[PDB]
């Protein structure tokens, strides 16, 4: 009596078919994939919408109730832990590990001698994983490890945040990028696929973050570990960059226009693409509401006046280290770096290298009336004309989005030896010198601004000098502010440091003045370095998981 | 006649079912049976809801219809209910289980018309109404627009010459330095393009007109022992108070019956053919007519769609939005037929062999034009979609029926079988890029883009052995024992087969000898039963792991497609990206079915001869092992969802039925119909992560186990700060300041934080009662049915944009009316907090401020008739004309704390109309 | 029974103004009036000739007045209850 | 190794509306019949198709365009037509022998 | 009322052909000649493979 079993599922492969060897490769692409199309405008991989809690972008959108949530996180309070944010940020990064892990599960059961891409396959899903983990890390202090392959659902259950201590979850962060170091190929033909070298420094990055301790209950710094510098000068050696042919780009610009997709300094970024048979494309539909008002809408992650003003540097050719925001930028009067018109769309000047675009500061460019001031970003979007773009309910472009840049790497050295005071402060200044060098000749889309706008351009390098330590720190601060501006680290580097509320307090007095949202701003010491564990994940996993401390 | 005679039983009348002129029968007996609730928005097709004894499940809990034997959970809007004879609605798991294993949520039996015997008899019925637009929400004019703003922007202490959007405000202040605003004046036009002159407009009178509804019913019966056979046509349709939304259906029903031999080989048949054809509104158009700014004109300076332009608000013109919806029409077949065959081989054996056959077919073509609307526009984005559905259930059913009269005993015995099979399919294509964008040349083929194919296919299979053994003593003693042997593809093999005992007990005390004397209680009866219904109303690939190879081709709203399709090489694409699969669920091999045990009571009774008569019910029903979806640990990833047996629900309630018919000395014949009802929902046990995310209720909170399914949590909001001193003396809250929410301090903390919440709502109405009143006089009859409901809260959104200024996503969006008599100092006599551009308090947060009394009585419907006196019907050859005008959702009466309008529908669904209609009826 | 009553027709153009003895040409896209002059004239006391905008038109710039042109002069043409603003620039025929 | 599929589906719909007079008479010897009708007609088709490639299991049950991994395509037609008759018919007979 | 059903298999191997049938005629004479009300109608469902 075959009537109950005669109809079976459609248009699907069942549990058991799916660990079929065949299927491996397929499995391998979708863990890729979860990393292009598995963000939302709310909550995007490049973590820009947590970012904003720094000192370098005010949130966009019309209002203080256009994403009210993340108002709250901007200014620091009023934060509940019943945030829908928070609970869907986690939720997107442990889909991510575990389409990694399925992946893993999957290759581990397979013949080594018929398929001779397995360990290479195993160190990409690996390399993943921690580098979700490494992004869990940063956003949630305390997180679940979730690195067993072979662990059935009905285990996951029984799975806390603190089976292991700070430094314990860190090291097991950086136990999948070594293996990847270990077993990655040093070139890698195939782009979207990380590399020998990327691997090396995503671990040189965790050991960087992991140096710095957070030992005890609350979320202060207690001392840097001198091991953990020392790994990381080791897998920063530019003897392993040059083997995987990385490198800084001759001009700034070029990291983030789309004609110059996987250059020298890309070491490893997500691949979004365009016309490939997808509804729309595998775009960016995370800065989908960072383009300017002028392409249509939704106006969000404005950088603000304060970095502008420490773009702004000094008439002998090095950033103003106390008086940079006394006063207001002045485009006549004041040298400015030349990052500063790569990285923010002033009013009075094309946008995004456009002359039929010059932003003005009126509602044609700003959705808040004034609210949140009216520079753009020019990072994350492109060209209206380059039909690198597409609106898919969203202004969205296919320009890739980079992870790691051999500017990083080289300031993560920086910051190594430094800290490690050695005696190697001079190598330190010498890869500072290098990337402001480099910064200084990336003037070859802005050559003509200094006739039409008078616009004064002035950096020069440091001379190879002794340097005091907390002197080459406070450079090496000011070196990443300018580099790395709009670019989603100046939060989570301001927490490493451990001056992230000193640093948040005085931009909140600071810009209260221009910006009125931060009338109300404060930052608490040991509560607001770190997103609260959802109430959400802990009602569910009861007596499991521990809130971090302060709430 | 109760069919069961010894359950839980509503017999509905359709002598009066008919008379309120409703598409859908079900919409139609919206208040009329105790223990059911029927929800429906008000557009064109009679589509509504219904809920019997209360929330019963956490899955679908429609209830089954079985229409000529044949059951379907189709809703019914789109069948004929123009030719039904009889409804009774099955509430009891003792009397509905032997209707079916799908009976846990209610069987509502339908019994189409058939050819009474030896008399042949044509009935014409026509019917046109208009519907008009009665809730119309109060949104502020241009002038009232600008003034809020202008009292946000002094209340902030911000410039209100700085808004931006045209306005110039003249003002100043009084004695006591509070603002006052003298004049306000205008930029005429809004954008420096001059195409957008400033207007006042009214969206809600722009977008909605008076509907027409036209009604056209076409029967004939003929019956004879020599055979029988009805044959009905039925044409409606309906024009939505909402532009370019309406409804159209055609119906064909044959029924037919033949009596071969001498009493042995009956052989019918029931088909129906119905066409329904509709264009429904789009998604949150009265919230878009709600938030767009009265001040952009419909249409900007050279004749094209007005839109915002410059600082305005981002919302889409409504009447544009109707206007390129209008084409987006879907037409749609369904096929309901049966045919059973009877076999008599003696006097009291009998096997009846059915067949049934419910064929649904769907066809639509959605369009996609471009539109260009100040700054709003899709970047001229054109596209075609063409979607196909196909639904085939079919049925085939074996009944042995045995009789025996044994003295004063009398048996019953009924063995049978069931067989269900239904399966689904649909198929869409997608294309692109066209040039003369017009339904007449949008076709796939014509387009010349990009194009995508979507199709899936399902389908489930019931098995069923069931047995029903009745007896009765001296008509005085009743017993019924059924039992059921159920079966579904839905299961692993081991856990296939599920049994389900029930048993009922009646007893008529009025036949005992020891009260004949008490001779005015006419009748008296006494029932009880206790019984087991299955539950498997799941999905289809419930116990499997399933893994699906998505593209990433499907539409997504904000880019969360969680496609499986990498550039793997790096070339921004140009051909086919490798792609892979991914996890949709996770299966479950031990799932089994949901036990859903129902224990009722009842006592009917019957006096002055049949004069007052009526029913008192209660029941208890409490499902266990309830089939859930249980969501994912949140670490398990994607897939996590997986079905459990983890759920227990409890529903305790009490029904009562009245009715007192009696004539007059005078010649006025009233009827009175009363009704009331009142249930308590519980849920008693969840699986954690259901508790933890809240789906079912708690806001993922605080755990709903132990409270109302559906049950909210929030803050408690006392009022509003008046003084300084008052926000001093309060426990602090970020925010707090002069004119603003104060929330209570439930720990006593002395801080507001998330945990200062506490059940602040509750779905559950304290009772629901309907009363229908009938009165003949002289040819004249009056009907009159009200319907009531008390005790009942609604979470309200309407009031969060209506009582806030800059409370939604977006600022500057229209607001309500009300929001003008907000708190000042100028206004001390209020209760809607003061005016402000920033939410600082964040005022969004749930709270009693929302929760509303949603407690209403409402005439549902009021008809007056006159009946052509028989004489001059008689000299025309009519046997019976008649005719009347009706009113449908005429009058309603609501409480006064209910801020809003129409309780009913107090939401930005589609309105209710009121229905003013006149109609005929024919009897040759 | 919805109209606020705040009279939005208001026809606010500007046909032509003239300046002395001397004409302005209108914009109507940057709302600018531009007047020439034969690079000598005294810019700083001109007397408004004639100024027709519509009909109840109302302009804050009178009949008769003499004005200094020097600088651009904003002028604010209301009728009704709405409004619209232009400037008026002088220049001296520069080549 | 291409592996594709089809899913086409098609719609005929013609409805005709048809009204009759007729008269008879049998004065005498004379029978005679005169029938006026009016007919219309309406026919509209038609039909779509949806084509999806690159499977993997390569079994009716899977193969659906969903499940496709590959190339897409849409193809669509439609048309009608319509037609108005008017028509008279009479008949007559003399003694049942001339017709 | 009439049900039927037909069924073919090809000679060539996996090409087939099966229809389903049912037919429902009826009329009415109501009053006493005038106003014949009738209908006749067929539904059928043919699966092939060719
Ligand atoms: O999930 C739990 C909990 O989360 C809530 C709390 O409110 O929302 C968060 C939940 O929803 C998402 C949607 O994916 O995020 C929405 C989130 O996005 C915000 C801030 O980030 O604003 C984003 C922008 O989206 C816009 C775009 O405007 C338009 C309107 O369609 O889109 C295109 C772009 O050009 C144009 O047509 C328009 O400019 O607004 C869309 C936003 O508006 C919503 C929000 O409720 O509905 C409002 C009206 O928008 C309409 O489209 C009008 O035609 C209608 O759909 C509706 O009437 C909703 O439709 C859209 O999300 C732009 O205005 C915004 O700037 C915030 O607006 C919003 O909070 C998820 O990411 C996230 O998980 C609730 O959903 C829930 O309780
Ligand atoms: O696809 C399988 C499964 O989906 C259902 C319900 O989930 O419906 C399929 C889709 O049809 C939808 C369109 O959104 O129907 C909504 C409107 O279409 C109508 C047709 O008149 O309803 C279709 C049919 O399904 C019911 O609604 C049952 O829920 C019946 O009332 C009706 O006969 C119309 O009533 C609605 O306005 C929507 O339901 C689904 O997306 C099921 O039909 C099917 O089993
Ligand atoms: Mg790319
Ligand atoms: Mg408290």
């Amino acid at each position: 009596d075959d009537f109950l079993d005669r109809q079976v599922p459609q248009g699907i492969v069942t549990g058991d078919q799916i660990a079929s060897p065949e299927y491996v490769d397929n499995l391998v692409i979708s863990a890729y994939a979860i990393w292009a199309t598995g963000d939302d405008i709310n909550s995007s991989f490049s973590l820009w919408n947590y970012d904003v809690r720094s000192d370098d972008c005010y949130k966009g959108g019309s209002g203080t109730e256009d994403g009210g949530v993340f108002n709250a996180l901007e200014i620091s309070k009023g934060i509940n832990t019943t945030d829908w944010n928070i609970n869907d940020i986690w939720k997107r990064l442990y889909q991510c590990i575990t389409r990694a892990n399925t992946a893993l599960q999957s290759l581990d059961q397979m013949d080594e001698k018929t398929y001779p891409l397995k360990n290479q396959r195993i160190a990409e899903m690996r390399f993943l994983r921690g580098h979700a983990h490494f992004m869990l890390k940063q956003l949630f202090k305390k997180i679940v490890i979730v690195n067993d392959e072979n662990m059935e659902p009905d285990a996951y259950n029984e799975l806390s945040n603190t089976t292991y201590t700070n430094d314990e979850q860190w090291q097991k962060i950086a136990d999948d990028f070594q293996f990847a170091y270990d077993n990655l190929p040093e070139v890698q033909i195939e782009k979207g696929r990380p590399a020998q070298a990327a691997a090396a420094a995503y671990l040189a990055k965790t050991y960087l973050y992991k140096a710095y301790r957070q030992d005890g209950a609350d979320n202060a710094l207690t001392g840097i570990n001198e091991e953990d510098l020392k790994q990381v000068v080791k897998y920063t050696d530019p003897l392993i960059m040059a083997k995987g042919g990385y490198g800084l780009e001759t001009d700034y610009s070029m990291n983030f226009l789309p004609q110059y997709e996987n250059g020298a300094e890309s070491v490893w970024a997500i691949q979004y693409s365009i016309n490939d048979g997808t509804y729309n494309g595998n775009l960016n539909w995370g800065m989908g509401l960072t383009t300017p008002q002028i392409l249509g809408c939704c106006d969000f992650h404005k950088p603000s006046q304060n970095l502008v003003n420490a773009f702004k540097t000094d008439s002998q050719g090095k950033p103003l280290f106390s008086t940079y925001d006394n006063e207001n930028y002045e485009v006549a009067t004041d040298n400015v770096d030349p990052r500063l018109f790569h990285t923010v769309g002033m009013p009075g000047f094309p946008y995004k290298y456009n002359e039929g675009y010059i932003i003005q500061k009126n509602d044609d460019w700003s959705r808040s009336k004034g609210l949140y001031g009216y520079y753009v970003s020019l990072k994350e979007n492109v060209d209206p004309d380059c039909d690198c773009l597409k609106k898919g309910s969203y202004w969205a472009s296919s320009l890739n989005h980079i992870v790691i840049r051999y500017a990083d790497v080289l300031l993560m050295r920086a910051e190594a030896l430094i800290q490690l005071n050695d005696g190697r402060i001079t190598d330190a200044i010498s890869l500072i010198n290098e990337v402001r060098s480099r910064a200084a000749g990336s003037t070859m889309l802005i050559f003509n601004y200094k006739e039409d706008y008078g616009v004064n351009f002035k950096v020069t390098p440091y001379d190879l000098k002794a340097y005091a330590q907390d002197e080459a720190m406070k450079m090496l601060k000011w070196e990443r502010r300018v580099e790395f501006g709009m670019e989603s680290s100046r939060f989570f580097d301001l927490v490493r440091w451990g001056e992230a509320k000193d640093v948040i307090n005085a931009y909140y007095v600071t810009e209260a003045s221009r910006c009125s949202i931060y009338k109300n701003a404060g930052f608490t010491e040991n509560k607001n370095e770190y997103l609260p564990v959802p109430f959400e994940q802990i009602s569910a996993s009861n007596g499991n998981y521990t809130q971090n401390f302060g709430w | 006649r109760k069919a069961d005679l010894t359950g839980a039983v509503s017999v509905v009348k359709v002598d009066e079912i008919q008379k309120q002129g409703e598409n859908n029968p079900v919409k139609a007996l919206q208040g009329r049976v105790p223990g059911m609730n029927i929800t429906a928005d008000g557009n064109p097709s009679g589509s509504a809801t219904v809920r019997i004894r209360g929330i019963g499940t956490l899955n679908n809990n429609d209830p089954l219809y079985i229409i000529d034997g044949v059951p379907t959970k189709a809703g019914m809007h789109e069948l004929n209910g123009n030719d039904i004879e009889s409804i009774q609605v099955l509430k009891d798991a003792a009397s509905a289980s032997i209707y079916g294993s799908r009976a846990a949520n209610g069987v509502i039996i339908i019994t189409t018309k058939q050819g009474k015997k030896g008399q042949i008899k044509i009935n014409f019925d026509a019917s046109v109404s208009a519907s008009m637009y009665q809730s119309k929400m109060n949104v502020l004019n241009t002038e009232q627009y600008g003034r809020a703003m202008w009292q946000a922007y002094v209340n902030d202490g911000e410039n209100p010459n700085g808004n931006a959007l045209g306005y110039a405000y003249n003002w100043g202040y009084n004695a006591d330095g509070n603002p006052v605003l003298y004049g306000m004046t205008l930029s005429k036009y809004l954008d420096s393009k001059n195409t957008m002159p400033v207007a006042d407009t009214d969206w809600f009178d722009e977008i909605t007109r008076t509907g027409v509804i036209q009604q056209y019913n076409l029967s004939v019966s003929n019956g004879s022992e020599k055979g029988s056979s009805f044959f009905s046509l039925g044409y409606y349709k309906n024009l939505g108070v909402i532009k370019d939304t309406d409804f159209d259906r055609f119906s064909a029903r044959m029924n037919s019956d033949y009596k071969l031999i001498d009493d042995i080989l009956t052989i019918g048949q029931h088909f129906t053919l119905n066409r329904t054809s509709e264009v429904q509104a789009p998604g949150g158009i009265i919230e878009t007519a709600l938030d767009i700014p009265s001040a952009i004109p419909v249409y900007a300076s050279d004749g094209s769609w007005g839109g915002p332009v410059g600082g305005w608000p981002d919302r889409r013109n409504p009447r544009a939005v109707l206007e390129y919806n209008k084409d987006n029409r879907y037409t749609y077949w369904r096929m309901f037929g049966d045919a059973y065959v009877n076999l008599t081989p003696f006097k009291g054996f009998n096997l009846r062999s059915t067949f049934g056959l419910d064929y649904a077919n769907k066809q639509a073509r959605y369009f996609t034009y471009p539109y260009q609307e100040g700054t709003q526009t899709n970047n001229g984005k054109s596209a075609v979609e063409a979607k196909q559905e196909h639904w085939t259930k079919w049925m085939w059913n074996a009944i042995a029926t045995y009789q025996l009269e044994v003295g004063k005993h009398r048996g019953d015995v009924m063995i049978g079988m069931e067989l269900n099979r239904e399966d689904d399919s649909h198929f869409s294509g997608y294309k692109e890029d066209f040039s003369i964008l017009t339904p007449d040349y949008m076709w796939p083929d014509a387009g010349s883009g990009t194009a995508q194919a979507y199709g899936a296919g399902e389908g489930y299979s019931l098995v069923s052995f069931f047995g029903k053994m009745n007896y009765s003593y001296a008509d005085r003693y009743l017993l019924s024992l059924t039992l059921r042997r159920d079966g579904s593809s839905r299961f692993g093999k081991n856990h296939r087969y599920a049994t389900f005992p029930s048993v009922s007990l009646g007893w008529r005390i009025t036949q005992e000898n020891f009260m004949k004397e008490l001779t005015w209680l006419d009748d008296l009866k006494l029932r009880a039963s206790w019984g087991q219904t299955g539950n498997q109303e799941i999905s289809n690939l419930a116990r499997y792991t399933i893994y699906a190879p998505n593209y990433g081709t499907t539409d997504s709203f904000g880019g969360q497609s969680y496609g499986t399709a990498y550039d793997i090489t790096g070339s921004n694409g140009g051909g086919v990206l490798p792609s892979g699969f991914k996890r949709n669920q996770i299966g479950n091999d031990n799932i089994k079915w949901e036990t859903t045990t129902q224990t009722n009571v009842g006592i009917d009774f019957s006096l002055f001869k049949q004069s007052l008569y009526g029913s008192l019910e209660y029941y208890y029903k409490k499902a266990t092992d309830i089939l859930t979806e249980m969501a994912g640990v949140g670490v398990l990833g994607e897939g996590g969802s997986r079905w459990i047996n983890s759920g227990a629900m409890k529903n305790q309630g009490f029904e009562f039925n009245l009715g007192y018919r009696n004539k007059t000395a005078f010649g006025l014949t009233y009827d009175l119909n009363g009704n009331i009802s009142t249930y308590r929902n519980e849920i008693l046990e969840l699986p954690e992560t259901v508790a933890a995310n809240g789906k079912f209720g708690g806001n993922g909170v605080k755990s709903v186990v132990g409270h109302t399914y559906g049950a909210q949590v929030g803050y408690i909001a006392d009022g509003i700060f008046k003084s300084q001193d008052e926000v001093d003396n309060h426990a602090t809250q970020e925010g707090a300041a002069v004119g603003r929410i104060r929330y209570r301090d439930i720990d006593h903390n002395g801080v507001i934080d998330e945990r200062d919440q506490n059940w602040i709502y509750d779905p559950t109405p304290s009772f629901s009662y309907g009363l229908n009143i009938y009165l003949e006089y002289k040819n004249f009859d009056l009907t009159m049915f009200w319907q009531g409901v008390q005790g009942v809260d609604i979470i309200s959104d309407v009031k969060k944009k209506s009582d806030f200024w800059s409370a939604s996503n977006v600022g500057f969006l229209n607001k309500g009316t009300r929001l003008l008599n907000a708190w000042s100092p100028t206004n001390p006599n209020s209760d809607i907090p003061a005016l402000t551009r920033s939410d600082t308090n964040n005022e969004q947060r749930v709270s009693t401020y929302f929760v509303e009394n949603g407690s209403f009585l409402k005439l549902r419907n009021i008809q007056l008739g006159y009946t052509v006196p028989a004489v001059i019907s008689k000299k025309m050859r009519m046997d019976r004309l008649r005719f009347y005008c009706s009113a449908q959702n005429l009058l309603t009466i609501k409480s006064k704390n209910f801020t809003g309008e129409d309780p009913e529908n107090p939401n930005f669904s589609y309105p209710i109309p009121v229905n003013i209609t006149f109609g005929l009826n024919i009897g040759f | 029974d919805f109209k606020s009553g705040l009279r939005l027709d208001g026809d606010v153009w500007v046909n032509s103004i003239r300046l002395d003895e001397y004409a302005g040409t209108v914009d109507y896209q940057n709302k600018a009036i531009v007047v020439g002059v034969p690079y000598d004239y005294d810019i700083t006391r001109m007397v408004v000739t004639e100024m027709n905008l519509s009909e109840g038109a109302k302009a804050s710039i009178a009949i008769g007045e003499t004005i200094d042109f020097s600088l651009p002069v904003s002028l604010t043409v209301k009728n009704g209850d709405v409004q619209m603003s232009y400037t008026i620039t002088v220049k001296r025929d520069e080549a």
